[PDB]
C-alpha cells in the first residue's frame, strides 16, 4: 500500500482598485504562494531458504 | 476656556467614524487647517480587498 498527497495555496490581500495595475500593481499588494506534496510506500518480499 | 483639560480630544473630534475595521486596511487623508480663523476640517478614506 501507499499514501499520496498533494496541496496548494495562493492568497493576496491589495488596495481595492490599484492593486491591479499591469505593472504597478505590485506596489499595492501582498502575494503570498505555498505547495506541498509528500509519498509513502510499503514493500515486502519473501524468500524460502534453501540450505 | 471651559474644560480643564486640554491636548486634543482626538475622539470627541469627530463628526463621523466609520472606518474600515481590519489588521491590512490602507488609508488616506487630507486636512486644512487655518488656526488663524480656526477653522479646521479633516477627512480620510480607508479601503481592502483580499482573496484566497
Amino acid at each position: 500500500g501507499g499514501i499520496f498527497q498533494h496541496s496548494i495555496n495562493n492568497s493576496v490581500d491589495k488596495v481595492p482598485l490599484l492593486g491591479d495595475l499591469p505593472v504597478l500593481g505590485a506596489l499595492f499588494r501582498r502575494t503570498y504562494e505555498q505547495m506541498g506534496k509528500s509519498e509513502l510506500l510499503i514493500f515486502v518480499t519473501p524468500k524460502v531458504v534453501i540450505q | 476656556g471651559l474644560l480643564a483639560d486640554d491636548e486634543f480630544p482626538v475622539d470627541e473630534f469627530l463628526n463621523v467614524n466609520l472606518a474600515s475595521t481590519s489588521a491590512n486596511a490602507s488609508s488616506i487623508a487630507f486636512q486644512v487647517a487655518k488656526l488663524g480663523s480656526g477653522t479646521l476640517l479633516d477627512l480620510e478614506l480607508s479601503a481592502l480587498q483580499n482573496e484566497s
